[PDB]
């Protein structure tokens, strides 16, 4: 639990380290992802589709490739015209064009999803500063001891269960309200 | 090996078409199969391309897994950048578009980690990847405490147990 403890060299040799301490960039990105998934659920599904164009659309492309491969591996009807693999070729071309257009859509992500990230970028930096002000708050008094789970509880109670967001649907107004809350 | 077996399979289909021709229907079949082989060879071109670049990606990934386990995000990025710059200097082909968080992790494992209450930060993703694949038993440094919850959620099915050094029942 102690992040500032010092270990003898033998311990550092026998085990590998997996650092989990939260930094300014770490909390910034964590809260950016939190607001990305919580806010703009349709655009959150758009970012999910960004993930899908790599994990499913590319997966569908490769699986249709191998399905075509196995279908033409049958080599049924010797001599006879059984090379009807052509429809699978058309489907393969459609899938490849879909994946290339999804790469172009990720180029649009360098325009549109990056916009969704940068609009919440001030929020992430601000809340990271909030948490590290809370951490640095422990100096002025021994009683001002706040954990990260507490700050995440405020973050969730602001994003979720917020009475000020029930009647607001526009992204910019929701962002202003969410920062104020 | 699968791709090469299919590559010669295409020549077997060409032989079948040649036997057929020895005629416009067979000609259309031949030309569309030629387009099929065009697809084959472009796929094999990019596919040998990742064959050429597989070594550098593995080198960088291994150096990142073994080292960089204590440093923060900024210093991990700095070490990765220096390593990549040196590999570029030595004319070693390493693919750059891939994220180190994506090469070493699979979609199913990432989804299980998300169900295991893992904070979506890429640094936490690197930590999870390192916890999955290791040679020395990891030492988790988590002042936040999220990592312990993630470990318990991930290894609940294996009935992972909590115990502390101060506890006398540790040895048992």
């Amino acid at each position: 639990r102690d992040p500032t403890v010092e270990f003898p060299p033998d311990l550092c040799s026998r085990v590998t380290f997996v650092n989990f301490t939260v930094t300014r960039s770490s909390l910034q990105s964590q809260c950016l992802n939190e607001v990305l998934k919580a806010e703009r659920p349709d655009v959150d599904e758009k970012r999910s589709d960004l993930l899908k164009l790599q994990g499913e659309f590319q997966l569908r492309l490769r699986q249709l490739e191998k399905s075509l491969l196995q279908a033409l591996n049958e080599v049924k009807g010797r001599i006879l015209d059984d090379d009807t693999i052509i429809t699978t070729l058309e489907n393969l071309k459609r899938e490849a064009a879909e994946v290339t257009r999804k790469v172009e859509e990720t180029d649009i992500v360098m325009q549109e999803v990056e916009t969704v990230s940068q609009q919440y970028l001030p929020l992430s930096t601000a809340c990271s500063s909030i948490y590290f002000t809370m951490e640095s708050l422990k100096q002025i008094h021994f009683l001002y001891q706040y954990s990260l789970q507490f700050f995440l509880d405020i973050y969730h109670n602001v994003l979720y269960e917020n009475p000020n967001l029930k009647g607001v649907t526009d992204h910019t107004q929701r962002l202003s309200i969410i920062t104020k809350d | 090996m699968h791709l090469n077996v299919g590559l010669r399979k295409i020549k077997e289909t060409v032989d079948q078409v040649e036997e057929l021709r020895r005629v416009n229907r067979s000609t259309a079949l031949l030309k569309s199969l030629s387009a099929e082989r065009e697809r084959w060879e472009k796929t094999s071109e990019t596919f040998k391309n990742q064959m050429s670049t597989i070594a550098g990606d593995c080198l960088l990934s291994a150096a990142f897994i073994a080292y960089a386990g204590y440093f923060d995000q900024q210093m991990r990025q700095n070490l990765f950048t220096t390593w990549s710059h040196h590999l570029q200097q030595a004319n070693i082909q390493f693919r750059t578009d891939i994220a180190r968080t994506e090469y070493l992790s699979n979609a199913d494992e990432r989804l299980r980690w998300q169900a295991s209450s893992l904070p979506a930060d890429d640094l936490c993703t690197e930590n999870a990847i390192m916890l999955k694949r290791f040679n020395r038993y990891p030492l988790i440094i988590d002042p936040s405490g999220q990592a312990t919850e993630f470990i318990m959620n991930e290894y609940k099915d294996r009935k992972i147990t909590r115990t502390s050094f101060l506890d006398d029942a540790f040895r048992k």
